[PDB]
């Protein structure tokens, strides 16, 4: 448990600072920079779209992954000439899905 | 096995066991050293000049070929004793490996 | 005799490699990447103690005095200072692997000595 | 409760008797056998008792 | 290590080969499409890629 | 083929002393199996077992 | 097994290894370095020069002669190499491609030195005095190993070992 | 059979921790940087090594140690998962701070006695009332974890009955007791 909960509260969070920007030009250019992680309890989508709370004994028995999103704050810069640069940041940018570990911090 | 007395006497065993086992000069010898000792007349090692003017004060070679480098090898008395090796066959030795 | 070591040239501070005088026949200690020269004051200049005989009293420090894993006695006191307690070890050393010689080290502080019986 | 205490009496000896040797190694009184280094004819009389 | 190399002047690939005269501490490297030939001195730790790098050196010290 | 090693240095386990080569501390077990063994015993005869 | 405090890369290893007139020469392998690389000549490429400068990080008590004896086969082998810049250029010339320019390899040179060896000491400039340290540390513990006067490790030692949970391993 | 282990009962395994509190530290508690000190100067001191960085020297090494130990006896700057060893013989102190290191807790003994007391034992016997806990027990400097490393330095009772006067005394300088 403790050590989920270092990788949850601590070590995903480096990991997206540690990567570097990422640099593109054709001249206009773009730089974009992932900044803060946030993570939801465990979650489940319908066919229908709408989210829920997905207990474990539900993933138990439809055989679902007992998950929760993962969110990155990011943002971007265009950069060209003159420093008629703007930032836009995309915050909350859905990154994917993490499992849980049943008891852990983020466990319902 | 050993035949004759060689097989009831422990010396004699003891003698062709070491005329068995491997004896290198590293087995008997306690330290090596090499010297710049220009001169055997006044050796620069104090402790032994009495002996290697004996050597020199005869005419079996010349100094005027002798290189002033030394090597001086340090034997030890119980693994000579224990192999019963004595310094005129070592010396033999060297100058048959040597010339 | 005990190994000879290395030294340096004043000017740079590259080893210096022995050499002989030859037209003088005196051995210099030279250097191979400047002009310096010093003539030798030991004219040993290469040692192999093919024994390895060495004194281990060298190599061991008072502080483990301070190590409350050794074994304590008050059976063989210090002669430098009259201590009653000492620790006692083995030789950790290598290739002497035969002696189960104990060394002995003062407990009492500031007093490092260490002795053999 | 005799058979406990003679095994008792023979483990207490067989102690002892290892502390008298390793004395013996500490004090360099004990002597090598021949072919075997020092510490292998410790082990040697320590493992027969 | 690569042992053979692209020529600096005639740009042939792996058409340089290195000899190395350790007995005269001197090293020639030679290109067999245009016989441009480079020596430069060489100690025991200098190996073909050494050489090659000294002759490119050379090359780029005399567009100097 | 020998006795137990000094996994620690110089000594069995942090129990002992540096240096110990007598009996307990080198895996002699003087118990039975009914008087049953001590912590040091139980354990340098599970690395015999082993 | 040098690892950066931040995992922002993988582990890096480094050897440094004694090889088996004739003299015990200590080398190092280096990442990223197609052949081993006789020791000074790192000490050099980080910049200390001299050999009395080099051993003053590797023998850190000159009263101690068996030592001294041990690392002078290492002081003869390098000695051809005398300035920072042929170290560099030295080890640049492996491991970079070989046509690139005097100045790329040098800056490779540099850039191993820097990121790849040691990066547990510091991945950052001016630290080559804390590399030139670890570095000696590393000889000096290769030293004292020949010599009988430290144990050699045990790969059994469970402090010598770290357990992977499930944190570090997603 | 020998490759796949299990944990011993009380047996906990380091979550891992940042060093900069005890850099931070070592620099206020006279230690030497590398940068500033001659090489003259490690002969006779004693290197610090924090999560195997070499991060300087120190000429006390026994002060250094009972100031470290009694930082993390008071749940101090140092996290009780920080492991510090002294190799006496090598004049080395290597502090870790990293994960994964497999430790287990045990009682501290002073002058061959236990600091765990009946007034101890007391307060735990009505925790469900009291809320006085385990990591009080800890804060209280009575039980200390020590992981494999730095149990090589430890001298460990078996149990208080090792403490205790005897015909011929095989220790007498205990530094902590199993529980
Ligand atoms: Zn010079
Ligand atoms: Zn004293
Ligand atoms: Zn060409």
């Amino acid at each position: 448990l403790d050590s989920f909960d270092e990788f949850i509260q601590m070590s995903v969070q480096r990991i997206v600072e540690d990567a570097p920007p990422i640099d593109l030009q054709a001249p206009p250019r773009y730089l974009l920079k992932f900044e803060q992680i946030y993570l939801s309890k465990p979650t489940h989508w319908e066919r229908d779209g709408a989210p829920s709370p997905m207990m474990p004994n539900e993933a138990r028995l439809r055989n679902l992954t007992y998950s929760a999103p993962l969110y990155v704050d990011i943002t971007k810069t265009v950069i060209k000439e003159g420093e008629e640069q703007l930032q836009t940041q995309h915050q909350k940018t859905f990154i994917g899905k993490i499992p849980i570990m049943l008891r852990s911090t983020y466990c319902l | 096995f050993l035949l004759g007395q060689s097989a009831r006497d422990a010396e004699r065993a003891k003698d062709i066991l070491c005329r068995l086992e491997h004896t290198t000069l590293r087995k008997v010898t306690a330290n090596t050293a090499i010297y710049y000792d220009p001169n055997p007349q006044s050796t620069v090692v104090a402790e032994d000049q009495e002996w290697v003017n004996v050597y020199y004060e005869m005419p079996d070679f010349d100094v005027a070929r002798i290189s002033p480098w030394l090597l001086r090898v340090e034997l030890d008395r119980k693994h000579m004793t224990d192999r019963k090796l004595t310094m005129e066959q070592i010396a033999e030795k060297i100058n048959a490996g040597f010339g | 005799p005990g190994f000879v070591g290395i030294r340096f040239c004043q000017e740079c501070n590259n080893m210096l490699y022995p050499k002989e005088d030859k037209e003088n026949r005196i051995l210099l200690y030279a250097c191979r990447n400047c002009d310096y020269q010093q003539e030798a004051d030991n004219s040993c200049i290469y040692v192999n103690k093919i024994t390895h005989e060495v004194d281990e009293l060298t190599q061991i420090i008072a502080d483990v005095s301070q190590d409350p894993t050794l074994p304590r006695t008050e059976d063989h006191p210090c002669q430098k200072c009259g201590h009653k307690e000492a620790v006692f070890f083995q030789s950790h050393s290598a290739r002497a692997e035969d002696a189960m010689r104990l060394y002995y080290v003062c407990t009492a502080p500031h007093c490092g000595h260490r002795w053999t019986e | 409760s005799k058979t406990y205490q003679d095994i008792q009496n023979t483990i207490k000896k067989a102690k002892q008797d290892v502390i008298e040797v390793i004395e013996k190694a500490h004090n360099n009184e004990l002597e090598p056998t021949p072919g075997n280094t020092l510490r292998q004819t410790f082990e040697n009389q320590v493992n027969r008792i | 290590l690569e042992t053979q190399f692209t020529c600096p002047f005639c740009n042939h690939e792996k058409s340089c080969d290195v000899k190395m005269d350790r007995a005269r501490n001197t090293g020639v490297i030679s290109c067999t499409v245009c016989l441009e030939e480079f020596q430069t001195p060489i100690t025991y730790l200098s190996e073909p890629v050494d050489v090659y790098s000294d002759w490119i050196d050379a090359c780029e010290a005399a567009n100097q | 083929g020998k006795r137990i090693p000094f996994g620690f240095k110089h000594r069995t386990l942090p129990h002992f002393i540096k240096d110990d080569y007598g009996p307990e501390s080198r895996g002699f077990v003087e118990n039975s199996y009914l008087a049953g063994l001590t912590p040091t015993e139980f354990f340098f005869h599970a690395m015999g077992g082993r | 097994r040098s690892c950066l405090e931040n995992s922002s890369r993988p582990t890096s290893t480094i050897w440094v290894s004694m090889l088996a007139a004739i003299g015990q020469r200590i080398v190092a392998t280096l990442p990223y370095i197609k052949q081993e690389v006789p020791i000074i000549i790192v000490f050099r490429a980080l910049g200390f020069v001299s050999d009395r400068d080099i051993l003053e990080h590797i023998i850190y008590d000159f009263e101690d002669p068996e030592m001294m004896e041990m690392v002078k086969p290492s002081l003869d082998e390098a000695f051809v190499i005398q300035e920072q810049n042929v170290a560099l250029n030295f080890i640049g010339s492996r491991g970079a491609k070989p046509g690139v320019t005097k100045e790329k390899r040098i800056k490779y040179a540099k850039e191993v030195l820097q990121k790849e060896m040691l990066p547990h000491v510091g991945v950052s400039d001016f630290c080559e005095t804390k590399k030139a340290y670890f570095l000696g540390y590393m000889v000096h513990r290769l030293l004292l190993a020949a010599l009988g006067r430290r144990e050699l490790d045990d790969r059994d030692h469970y402090g010598n070992k770290r357990l992977d949970l499930a944190g570090p391993l997603l | 059979v020998g490759l796949v282990k299990n944990l011993a009962l009380m047996a906990y395994i380091s979550v891992g921790s940042q060093p900069s509190p005890i850099l931070e530290f070592l620099e206020e508690w006279s230690m030497e940087n590398l940068e500033e000190i001659s090489p003259a100067a490690i002969a006779d001191a004693t290197k610090i090594f924090v999560n195997g960085c070499w991060v300087g020297i120190h000429k006390d090494p026994e002060q250094l140690m009972n100031t470290l130990r009694k930082l993390r006896r008071q749940m101090d700057i140092i996290v009780s998962e920080v492991s510090m060893i002294r190799d006496i013989r090598e004049r080395e102190i290597r502090i870790y701070t990293d994960a994964g290191r497999i430790c287990r807790p045990l009682l501290i003994v002073e002058k061959q006695k236990l600091l765990l007391k009946k007034r101890h034992i007391d307060q735990l016997k009505e925790r469900e009332y009291n809320n006085y806990s385990w990591q009080d027990l800890v804060a209280s400097g009575v039980v200390e974890y020590i992981d494999t490393l730095e149990e090589e330095t430890v001298m460990l009772a078996m149990t208080p009955d090792d403490l205790q006067e005897k015909e011929v005394a095989y220790c007498s300088t205990y530094t902590h007791c199993e529980i």
